[PDB]
């Protein structure tokens, strides 16, 4: 699976997003656009994350 | 923490 780490805490802004405290671990599903991409959280719920604030895990 | 990038 492709895992990323939060390296940052992310709030959401729009409703499509997933929101994520620093620290997390998140899965990649999709990658619709360069910069955001939809990941899953360890609780299942899906939505879209910022890349610029996650690392590769 | 980083700018949030741009959607498209």
């Amino acid at each position: 699976a492709e895992y990323v780490r939060a390296l940052f805490d992310f709030n959401g802004n729009d409703e499509e997003d997933l929101p994520f405290k620093k620290g997390d671990i998140l899965r990649i599903r999709d990658k619709p656009e360069e910069q955001w991409w939809n990941a899953e959280d360890s609780e299942g719920k899906r939505g879209m994350i910022p890349v610029p604030y996650v690392e590769k895990y | 923490p980083p700018p949030v990038p741009p959607r498209r």
